[PDB]
């Protein structure tokens, strides 16, 4: 008769998990382990202890060259990264160009902080006109310029040549900008610099500028046919800037010590600050996971999970289980 | 599948047992009762977690993606570097999903060899001493006390100290 | 293959079997003939074919180039570009011919295990009521008409209803 | 004596497919895929409905500038893609440069369509010879020149400053084409456009470009030492394009109007029209293909297969083939 | 391994083979010896020599690098060239890395393999003229001379020519 | 008693070899290969039969332009590749730059043989002072200046306009060096070359130059403010090269045919000459090594194994070993 057994089994429960494998679909097993973050805050937060710099309406060019629109950047604090708007209203409110722009931007990704300094006072211009200002820069409802150059203009009806040069005492590098303006006209020019042929000329250890502003007519563009031309370097520590005009020169006024290097980005994001801190920041949202992966956004920075395109992501950590 | 164990020969998993991922039942004349298979769900449990270990850390050094931004005068380098960031992105995503696949599908497989492995090590301990039902279960021509069956989930069983208790349970059926 | 099935311990495949991939030969007093397992040939042509599916899936998302022109002093890009797609091309020539590379062993060992799935699964059945041969056959203890074998190719034997006429054939022989 | 028997068995046959795995190469299968298309028709067909643009020995520059010898492709149709040869013959007919020429080539891979306009006729040249030709560009037997450009001269012998301006009052963008003419010496300088010292102004709402001619020895070219360097731009919709020069002005008679952008591109092929159709092109011929994977050639267009540099691809859908 | 043979159930290696990978030990009349299975051991070199070739010659085509210099007013580009070069460096080294560990289990489980299959090439020979000791060896139910074990080392072992002379050994031991 | 026995087995030994798996780390194994060389001779050797071209502290700049300091290189033998120093202290003496120096650069790249020939005898600048020299370009204690191009200067009280021109006879085609120098003010610009406004024009098949000098205030560099930018260009066979000056021009004096095309490199490396041979080089050491993989340095030159940033790459070809 029927005497003493021993069986040979495996475990089972009631898990719904499903894991695929390459010959079969949707196989439930005992125990599995998503590997695959899918989740973040919607929101811009800040990079360890530090808050990123949200330049809300305004562009990065706005903001460094001083676009009145933007007085809240006059002066901003280190920042852990950059956000940027994808079409910021607030960019060069005088129509133009600023040349080599996205090779500045780059250059600023490689920053966390900047420090401003006053390198030439407006009230050092004794023979030219420092007050020059236009509808197509307001500031409260009146006409305004950048406030980090300067537009000067003839004095009296003269234009002295003018020969300035700044010294970088600093121990950092200076990022300097100044600018060239193109009038319309023969007529505009003598209204405004009364000069007819005129030069703006550059000079570092390292450049080597001559500008010529190029006089001709072109499309309204916010009801202005003139154009401001930008143009930007560093000067190193020790180094001298020169520059000589004889007119159309938008002078600088300020320039930035370039204080921090660092591990930085410019976001493109509609997004603004959501008053809370993340160890990893995507274009679109903060991430806060023990995942080795994540599909949120390729653009991150930070310490963070590695991108796939995947929806899923599902290792079998147990055995198949019984229906 | 690579088997017949799993869904095979034992058709399904004991939902009763808790304690671990391959284990025994038992049936004597003191009842019945679930036992975890203590050497073989251990050397599942870290063979399987230091799998998904050295995935991940296969995965660390991998491509980072970067905003760049170009001019509309430098359109061919800029989609130079839209396709290569994309390219880098699909690569390792390809990488990330083939390699959760091919593994998964090895894991499944792995659970399964423990398995047969578990009841050929049992089977091989018991040899005539027991017959072989095909479901899973071993039916003893002898008697297995609860200490008895101890023995042959830690591999000392001693088979002559029940030969002959089986040998002849073996001559009164075939008599 | 992963144990020795296929060209294994059953020498050779049938050319006469023509109605599936794995499956069976008969020969009682109702002649001989070939029948196909029909449920483990077709659990195994869908494996097959979601593999087929899923290699070809896993490189719907992959590198295309593109023709980009450079002038005679951008040689340094023209070079990056270059290099950058032949790159991808590389890479996903070394993925797709890795993958195949890869499967196609896989499948090999995957055929193979069914065919020694189904034979456990008739040796489970069978045990003692049959002598096995080891060339992949099973010499019955009794008779088998063409309505008992269709019993054990779905799972439907039933062992006790031919237990005693086969104890009787190995005693007769062992008397 | 023996008696009932069953066995477990495979499936065989008289196949000669053979595949590879890591283990072992040439291995005999029943069943296997072939997933690598490995041939092609040769030809250049049109892609779905739509007829590829085939210049012959034009190149892009020959037919958007109007080399004579390309007035086959005065008024071309919508087009699937652009075929151009290795080395094309008709280039610049006068000798010089394209500026930005691979940059349009680029914006070129997205567009299907241009409508050709006239912007500026031939005819509204009144203090300004409208008939400049040379012997480097000819037409049908006589001296011509590029047909969506004009080479203007001094008339009677002065050169008037022209201020001339057009608004693309058009819907779609204008891809708009200019010139400057390099003369050899301060004579033909003279013979040309009488004024010695000459510009080009060139504005839009984004373009404010000053062209001067480079007046220097070079070597002869087609017979001519004289350079020719055209310049583009889009003109936006609703935007204008103003143009003031005193000399070496090759100014704009025709402008295109992108009309459709779409998925195109310009294949490098010595094949010509082969009168048929496909889905899936490359520059050495047409692909149709039910296969996942193909090796013709990387650089397609269309519903294609995946590109790899495989000679083989063969997957193993059933078993090991027995003796 | 994924079979249970190499350090399984067959509990231990054998410093003293040292002719091959796969074997047996006989020890009979005629004393005791090693016997490197000669068919198994080539077969698995043959596999395991191509594997080694078939990865080498998969990197063949694999990603070079090369030096380009950029001016100060090319950050832009000289940062997508240091990341795509990083880029296909970290993807070939994760290839050849996952490709050395994903073989190398699966050589493991080969060798595993081919342990089962000599071991189970031997069992379907014996059947029951041969009792299982369960640590990987076989005891004649008769006595096996230097070729009749030469005999089931090439599958050439004649079932019923012992077969009557096991079945009397088998009954004695059951008397 | 006990009959006859059969037992089935596998290999071992006292191995300590250890592979990794995906599942198990430091398993010992009976046979492994080792796949990944991870030596070198940490030495610079030639390639093949041929010695590599290293610069000491010259860069290519300074070879190719014939700094002073860098007389060692005026007339090298075929190399078959290039080693310059990070920062090499010899560049361009004078102050200024190369322009598209990285573009020459990797042209190099493809060249493994000039040589240098005498496109202007200096003694053939009858109306002009070709003596011009400089502090910051110092021989042997002594002002001097780049070897390769030379210095005019105005003769007497003038510079009459400089026409010199060269027609490439050779079978090979010709780098030709040139550059333009910019002064401090317009009192340097008379006092050197007496014309105020001045020019330098370059002309070819394909290059149309103009050159005009920027003076303007700047930086003292080795104490000096002016500047010296230099322009190259590769004269094809049977193309001929025009130059036309009236002042700042630093005119050609040597150039060099392009005699060897070939596979080269310019590798960065602070080593030098190991008096060794190689079939394979990378800039820290040489390879010898039949390894398929190596971990050396990604930069290699030669028939070198595939490099990987690996530690550690090995094979399992045995069984897992019985302890
Ligand atoms: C500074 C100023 O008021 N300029 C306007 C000018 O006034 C003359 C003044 O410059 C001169 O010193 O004294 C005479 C009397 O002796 C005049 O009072 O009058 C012109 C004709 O009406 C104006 O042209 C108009 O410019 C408009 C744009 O105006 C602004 C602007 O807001 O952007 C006014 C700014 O003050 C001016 N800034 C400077 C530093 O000059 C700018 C600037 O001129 C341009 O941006 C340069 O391109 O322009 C509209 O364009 C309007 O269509 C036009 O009639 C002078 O603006
Ligand atoms: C319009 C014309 O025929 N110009 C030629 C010039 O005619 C002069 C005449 O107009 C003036 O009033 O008086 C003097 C006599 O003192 C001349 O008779 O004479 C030059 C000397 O032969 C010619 O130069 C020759 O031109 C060749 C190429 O000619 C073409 C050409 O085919 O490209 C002819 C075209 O008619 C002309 N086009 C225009 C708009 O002028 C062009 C053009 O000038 C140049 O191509 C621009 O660089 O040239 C050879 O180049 C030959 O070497 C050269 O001596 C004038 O062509
Ligand atoms: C050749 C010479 O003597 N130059 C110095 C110049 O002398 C004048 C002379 O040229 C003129 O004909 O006659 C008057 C008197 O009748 C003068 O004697 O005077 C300058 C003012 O001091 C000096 O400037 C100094 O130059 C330094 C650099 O000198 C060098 C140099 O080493 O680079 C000397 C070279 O011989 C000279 N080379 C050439 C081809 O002219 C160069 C060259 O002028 C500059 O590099 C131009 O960019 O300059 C320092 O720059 C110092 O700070 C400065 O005061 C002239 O040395
Ligand atoms: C930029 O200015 C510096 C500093 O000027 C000096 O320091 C001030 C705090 C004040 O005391 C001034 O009266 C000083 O001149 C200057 O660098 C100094 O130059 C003087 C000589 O003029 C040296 O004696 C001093 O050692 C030096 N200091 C440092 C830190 O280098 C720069 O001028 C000169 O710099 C030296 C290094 C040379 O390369 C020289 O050619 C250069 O003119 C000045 N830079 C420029 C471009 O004008
Ligand atoms: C280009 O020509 C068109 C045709 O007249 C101009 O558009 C119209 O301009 C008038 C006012 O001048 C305006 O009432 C219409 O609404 C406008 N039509 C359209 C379809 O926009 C255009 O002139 C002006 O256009 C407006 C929109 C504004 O941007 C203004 O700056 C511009 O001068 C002409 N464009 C240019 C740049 O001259
Ligand atoms: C450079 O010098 C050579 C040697 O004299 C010139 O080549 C010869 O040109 C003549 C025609 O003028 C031709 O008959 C000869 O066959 C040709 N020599 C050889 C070896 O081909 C060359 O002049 C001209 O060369 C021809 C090919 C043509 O391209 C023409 O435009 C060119 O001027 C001289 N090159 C220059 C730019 O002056
Ligand atoms: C797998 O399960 C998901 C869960 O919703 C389902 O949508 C999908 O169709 C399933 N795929 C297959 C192949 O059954
Ligand atoms: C397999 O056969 C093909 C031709 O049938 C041959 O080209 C190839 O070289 C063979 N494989 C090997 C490893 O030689």
């Amino acid at each position: 008769d029927p005497g003493d057994q021993i069986c040979i089994g495996y475990h089972a429960n009631n898990s719904t998990e499903q894991v695929d494998t390459i010959m079969e679909k949707n196989v439930t097993v005992t125990h599995a382990q998503d590997i695959l973050e899918k989740t973040h805050n919607g929101k811009l937060c800040n990079l360890d202890g530090v808050k990123p710099l949200i330049l809300r309406d305004c562009s990065v060019a706005g903001w460094l060259l001083g676009n009145p629109m933007c007085d809240e950047f006059l002066n901003v604090p280190e920042w852990s990264y950059i956000v940027e708007k994808i079409n910021p209203a607030n960019d060069l409110c005088y129509p133009g160009n600023f040349n080599d722009y996205e090779e500045l931007k780059h250059l600023l990704s490689r920053i966390n902080h900047f420090e401003k300094i006053q390198i030439t006072p407006k009230n050092s211009w004794s023979d030219h006109e420092a007050s020059g200002v236009s509808s197509a820069c307001p500031y409260q409802g009146r006409s305004s310029f950048f406030r980090n150059v300067v537009w000067l203009t003839k004095k009296d009806n003269a234009y002295p040549t003018i020969k300035r040069s700044y010294n970088n005492t600093n121990q950092e590098d200076l990022l300097v900008l100044w600018g060239i303006h193109h009038p319309n006209d023969a007529t505009e020019q003598t209204r405004l610099y009364q000069n007819p042929t005129t030069y703006i000329s550059v000079g570092t250890s390292t450049l080597n500028q001559k500008l010529v502003p190029k006089i001709a007519t072109r499309s309204k563009v916010k009801g202005l046919s003139g154009r401001m031309e930008f143009f930007w370097t560093i000067l190193k520590s020790n180094d001298a800037i020169n520059f000589e005009s004889n007119g159309n020169f938008i002078a600088p006024e300020n320039a930035y010590k370039i204080v921090k290097k660092g591990d930085s980005t410019i976001m493109k994001s509609e997004l603004e600050y959501g008053d809370c801190n993340t160890k990893c920041q995507t274009p679109i949202g903060a991430i806060n996971s023990s995942m080795p992966f994540h599909n949120i956004h390729p653009l991150t920075i930070g310490e963070c999970p590695k991108y796939v395109k995947s929806n899923r992501l599902v290792l079998a950590t147990g055995l198949r289980n019984s229906p | 599948g690579l088997f017949g164990a799993i869904a095979g020969f034992i058709e399904g998993g004991w939902q009763g047992m808790v304690d671990g991922w391959y284990g025994y039942h038992h049936s004597n004349e003191q009842g019945s009762g679930y036992a975890a298979d203590k050497e073989s769900t251990q050397k599942a449990i870290d063979g399987v977690t230091n799998k998904v270990n050295s995935i991940i850390d296969k995965m660390n050094t991998q491509f980072e993606a970067v905003g760049r931004e170009f001019n509309n005068l430098e359109r061919r380098i800029e989609n130079l570097n839209k396709k290569m960031e994309d390219g880098f992105l699909d690569v390792w995503t390809y990488n990330a999903e083939l390699l959760v696949l091919m593994e998964n599908e090895r894991t499944l497989d792995f659970h399964d060899s423990n398995v047969k492995n578990l009841y050929d090590k049992v089977r091989l301990q018991l040899r005539d001493n027991a017959k072989e039902l095909g479901n899973g279960c071993f039916e003893f021509y002898h008697r297995c006390d609860n200490e008895c069956m101890e023995s042959v989930r830690n591999g000392t069983y001693d088979y002559p100290q029940y030969s002959e208790e089986a040998r002849l349970k073996r001559e009164e059926i075939s008599g």
